[PDB]
């Protein structure tokens, strides 16, 4: 992609098309002559080229329509629609820059925004940005929320957020440029190392990473081409059709072998006739031999009778022993099909147990990316965000991803160590109750006209609740937060004093002996100059190593690295970090998936603000006052970074559309 | 709009192993099962016709006559004729059994004698006597 199409692409738009979100701020030109429609379009492509050129300072209008050429920059309310639309919805003048023209004099609207993860700073940033009152409260003695970065010294290792998925449209581009970050490539290589220490030959590492990518497929296939997304009532999920492909496998596997051992008995039996036949034929030669030679004992001369006995006899053994030749003949035929057929068998079993151990372990990488263990993926909707992908290398932040939500809290009004414990809205306002988390007994009231809830969708699962909303959250709310899924995912930060592993290998993979604990420390990352093993605990293993004290923890991983690297080459760690997410009253778990009986559309209704009923009875319908940024409030982006500071720049816009007007759209 | 190639998923396959809970381990034993039975009908005929075929050892060298191809003549001696009357009464209409059994005529000559002497030699009677065996 380059020129302004590129460009359109970057900031995830069709450039030959005018989005959904368009049609609904320029009415009168998705509906007039198709001249106007790419007027408009360029105007748009061209507008983002210019802030993607240089996004470290603010594209105003005067330098949007100084950069522009005729026909395109003589409809001047054009371009400032064009502009003010890119501008209130994050596409330009979003994240770090520097302001051409100083904030207003005095801020219109006051927003209360809960939680200071990376959706509550970027729609802070863009609050704040666009003229209103805002205030964030954080239960946090820090900002990032999920993305929390461990140092001591030198040391660098991200406990929460940790890989950028690409820079094709990710808006991380953006930010990477803002913010100094420093971004280094993943070397997708990783050899395999059985639970025994030795490496798995770069045979079965290939031959079951194919028949792995195969299985996935084969899932899709049963989806959307047998329709196999119910199983007695309950939705099917991936775990589930995994086990289904895999076993019919199996049960193709046997019945290639009784087809084939079928053919050998249909053959062997025609042996079994023929056989038959040459000794029950063999048995007339014998007998008609001894009466061809009686009949020629009979010394001549002899009469015609007994002349012609010895003439017959000799003809009808003759003919017998063309028989016989001729099913001999047909002997070697069969005998040489069978060493042909019992030469070539079918496949003894589709996977062996050492196979089957080494597919668990891609199993256990697929439970990582998604956090959670197959049986609750939906087997339909777990690829849903699949399409928007990004393009390009996957990156990691070698200075520590949490330089970001720190450069972002620059210059914004955060309360730290603030529990919301309540959220009032009415249609006349909204009221915030918080207290202090280093005191419970110290309380706070914060009043505005609109509330921004980024709360960690495993916080809004809490039973009891953590946060108590006045009025209650209607049903298709709570009913949608519970059927989404959040899931659970921990790391553990091993710091040594020198490096024992090959300083090539960014990373090496452990395969464990049960299916049950396939994910428990399945992945080792060495990322960095500074010595630091990542270990990666994923699936079921994640819940339940939480349960599991430090130390011990520590003595798995060293009892897998000594195996491996040998009993004397590892040395104790100076310090040892075990992140347990899920155990976290600030998170509840790590991300969300998409769980069997939910679908995307949830996501859509995670975003959908809250409007309160009337104060009075007979008053108009009021203003939305509760809205819902955040990482699980994104449909195409979920689960991500990039994803939450998006849904930031979304509610954003929203609120200030809603508070503040949106004047382009005339 | 297909598997992957090696994978196969028929609609049949899915429902019955999706039937109940052990449905998966009950389809896989029938087969496994099905694969024992098998395998030792293999080793019951295999050694049924490894018994057989010490019965056939030496084949049946003992028994075979030389080979004696003689010139096809052309006149029917006396004593030929009498050949070719006892060899209709016994073979019918073979004549290739007829050429074998005189020996020194051809297929041909055979047929044509089957006409020529059908007068004196009552071949019409030697056959009809040929039909009743
Ligand atoms: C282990 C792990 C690894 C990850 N790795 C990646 C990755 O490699 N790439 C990627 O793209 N994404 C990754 N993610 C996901 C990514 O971190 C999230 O999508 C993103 O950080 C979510 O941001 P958010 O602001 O929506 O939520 P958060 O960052 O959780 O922000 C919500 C904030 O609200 C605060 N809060 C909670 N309860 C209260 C309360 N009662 N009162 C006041 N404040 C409260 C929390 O402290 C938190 O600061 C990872 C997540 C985890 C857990
Ligand atoms: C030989 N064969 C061996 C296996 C190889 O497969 C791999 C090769 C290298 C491999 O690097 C190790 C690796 C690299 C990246 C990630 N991703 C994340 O951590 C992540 C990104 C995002 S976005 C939202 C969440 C999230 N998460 C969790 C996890 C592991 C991982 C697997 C492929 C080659
Ligand atoms: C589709 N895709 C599959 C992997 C192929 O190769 C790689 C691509 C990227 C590679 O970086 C590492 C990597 C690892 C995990 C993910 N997972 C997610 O982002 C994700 C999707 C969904 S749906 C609900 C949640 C969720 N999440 C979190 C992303 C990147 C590593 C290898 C490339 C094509």
């Amino acid at each position: 992609p380059s020129g302004v199409e590129g460009a359109a692409f970057q900031s995830r738009l069709p450039h030959d098309r005018m989005t959904s979100q368009e049609a609904a701020c320029f009415p009168d030109i998705i509906s007039g002559p198709q001249q106007t429609q790419k007027v408009f379009l360029f105007i748009r492509n061209r507008t983002l080229q210019l802030w993607l050129d240089n996004p470290k300072i603010q594209l105003t209008f005067e330098a949007t329509l100084q950069q522009l050429e005729a026909p395109y920059n003589s409809d001047t309310v054009l371009v400032h629609r064009v502009h003010s639309y890119l501008e209130r919805h994050g596409l330009i003048n979003f994240g770090i820059y520097k302001r051409i023209k100083p904030l207003p004099t005095k801020k219109t609207g006051k927003v209360i925004i809960i939680g200071s993860g990376v959706s509550g700073l970027a729609a802070a940033r863009q609050l704040q940005s666009f003229g209103m009152d805002v205030t964030l409260l954080e239960a946090r003695d820090r900002v990032g929320g999920r993305v929390a970065t461990f140092r001591k010294g030198n040391y660098v290792a991200d406990l929460g957020a940790m890989v950028v998925t690409g820079l094709g449209g990710n808006p991380m581009a953006v930010v990477s440029k803002q913010v100094n970050m420093e971004l280094a490539k993943i070397k997708q290589k990783c050899p395999l190392y059985e639970a025994n220490g030795q490496a798995v030959p770069k045979e079965k590492d290939e031959m079951v990473e194919q028949e792995f990518n195969r299985l996935l497929e084969a899932t899709s296939y049963l989806s959307h081409q047998l329709d196999f997304n119910v199983l007695n009532n309950k939705p099917v999920s991936l775990g589930q059709a995994l086990e289904v492909v895999i076993q019919l496998q199996e049960k193709h596997v046997k019945d290639e072998q009784i087809e084939h051992w079928k053919k050998i008995v249909k053959t062997q039996e025609e042996l079994k006739e023929l056989l038959n036949k040459m000794v029950n034929l063999k048995e007339k030669i014998k007998e008609l031999h001894q009466q061809y030679k009686e009949a020629s004992e009979v010394k001549p001369p002899r009469d015609i009778t007994a002349e012609f006995l010895v003439k017959s006899k000799h003809r009808d053994l003759t003919a017998l022993c063309k028989e016989y030749d001729e099913l001999a003949e047909t002997q070697g035929k069969l005998e040489e099909k069978l060493q042909e057929l019992e030469a070539n068998p079918p496949s003894d079993v589709y996977l062996s147990s050492r196979d089957r151990q080494i597919l668990d372990w891609h199993f256990a990488n697929l439970e990582f990316a998604n956090a959670t263990p197959l049986s609750t993926l939906s087997l339909k909707h777990w690829d849903q965000d699949d399409d928007f992908e990004f393009t390009g290398s996957h990156l990691t932040v070698r200075n520590g991803y949490s330089c970001v939500p720190v450069a972002l809290a620059e210059g914004l009004d955060i309360k730290l160590n603030t529990a919301v414990r309540q959220v009032r809205y009415t249609a006349s306002g909204c009221e915030v109750i918080a207290v202090n988390t280093r005191s419970t007994s110290q309380t706070f009231i914060y009043k505005c006209d609109a509330v921004l809830c980024t709360l960690p969708l495993g916080v809004l699962k809490q039973q009891p609740p953590a946060v108590q909303f006045v009025p209650p959250l209607p049903e298709w709310k709570t009913s949608a937060v519970q059927r989404m899924g959040f899931g659970n995912l921990n790391k553990v930060v091993l710091c040594f004093d020198r490096v024992f592993w090959d300083p090539s290998v960014n990373l090496f993979g452990h395969v464990g002996s049960t299916t049950a604990s396939r994910g428990e420390l399945f992945l080792f990352w060495n990322l960095y100059k500074a010595p630091i093993l990542l270990a990666l605990v994923a699936g079921e293993a994640a819940g339940i190593m939480e349960n599991i004290s430090d130390d011990v923890i520590v003595g798995r991983c060293l009892a897998i690295l000594k195996g491996i690297f040998g009993s004397s080459a590892v040395p104790q760690p100076k310090e040892t970090v075990v992140s347990r997410w899920r155990a976290d009253p600030w998170a509840r778990g790590s991300y969300s998936y998409v769980a069997a009986g939910s679908s995307g559309n949830d996501y859509d209704l995670m975003a959908q603000p809250i409007t309160p009923g009337p104060s009075i009875p007979g008053a108009p319908q009021p203003i939305p006052r509760l809205f819902f940024a955040g990482e699980h409030t994104i449909r195409n982006y979920p689960a991500t970074v990039h994803g939450a500071l998006l849904s930031g720049l979304r509610e954003a816009g929203r609120i200030a559309d809603q508070f503040l007007g949106a004047m382009y759209t005339l | 709009r297909k598997p992957p190639k090696g994978m196969f998923l028929s609609q049949e396959d899915v429902e019955a192993v999706s039937a109940n809970a052990t449905a998966a381990t009950t389809v896989l034993r029938q087969l496994d099962m099905e694969l024992v039975s098998v395998k030792r009908q293999i080793q019951n005929i295999k050694q049924t016709n490894s018994a057989l075929k010490e019965k056939l050892d030496g084949g049946i060298e003992p028994y075979r006559l030389p080979e004696v191809i003689q010139k096809c003549n052309a006149r029917w001696t006396t004593e030929e004729q009498l050949l070719a009357v006892q060899a209709i009464r016994k073979y019918g209409r073979d004549f290739q059994a007829i050429s074998d059994v005189i020996g020194n005529k051809s297929v041909v000559q055979v047929k044509n004698f089957f006409v020529n002497y059908r007068r004196r030699f009552n071949i019409d009677e030697v056959l009809q006597e040929w039909e009743a065996e």
